């Protein structure tokens, strides 16, 4: 139950595309790059667990 | 470079109260400096240059 991190690609050569992923990105980074500002903070501290 | 390599050095050093920015370089220098200088303002120079 652990918040999720991105996992990236390798580099690879092109037109080759099967393995899938349905799982939509950390879609809330942009949505902290508001919301810092929205909530107006200048400095601030943040937390994440062991794993 | 994979960021996890210096994630134990911000703990402490946010634990040391201070205050600090973090920024990407890219892979293309000028740019950088194209997207520095364009939106650089006077008091961003000033700031930077700090």
């Amino acid at each position: 139950g652990s918040p999720r991190t991105a996992c990236h690609l390798n580099p690879s050569p092109d037109g080759e595309a099967y393995t899938l992923a349905s799982r939509p990105p950390v879609r809330l980074n942009d949505v902290m790059l508001r919301l810092v500002t929205e909530l107006r903070w200048q400095k601030f501290v943040m937390f994440y667990d062991s794993e | 470079y994979d960021i996890r390599g210096l994630q134990s050095f911000l703990d402490q050093a946010s634990r040391l109260g201070l205050d600090v920015s973090l920024q990407k370089v890219d892979k293309n220098i000028s740019h950088v400096f194209t997207s520095l200088f364009t939106t650089m303002k006077t008091e961003e120079l000033n700031r930077y240059r700090d």
